[PDB]
């Protein structure tokens, strides 16, 4: 919540992005791996009575 | 203003270098696993499941 301080960093250049899409990746790859490790068979099975 | 330009480049190119170390890594570990199933698979009959 400022206004100045805005102005001042965006003459830094493109950290904020390399950053952004740095915890992006990691966000995506998560759940890459989360599916990769459980979702291996397409069928859900289900024990009889 | 030449320093605060050269400190501002170095920090670039180190997180640059930081970031191509990362991938490096990355890609070398894709490596030894490709590597590992061209020993198995192609120069053999590989028993693992998947």
């Amino acid at each position: 919540d400022s206004t100045e301080c805005s102005n001042l960093l965006l003459q830094y250049g493109s950290f904020c992005t390399q950053l952004n899409r740095a915890l992006t990746g990691i966000a995506v790859e998560q759940d890459k791996n989360t599916q990769e490790v459980f979702a291996q068979v397409k069928q859900i099975y289900k024990t009889p009575p | 203003q030449i320093d605060r330009l050269i400190t501002g480049r170095l920090q670039s190119l180190q997180t640059y270098v930081t970031q191509q170390l990362i991938r490096a890594a990355e890609i070398r570990a894709s490596a030894n696993l490709a590597a590992t199933k061209m020993s198995e698979c192609v120069l053999g009959q590989s028993k693992r499941v998947d």
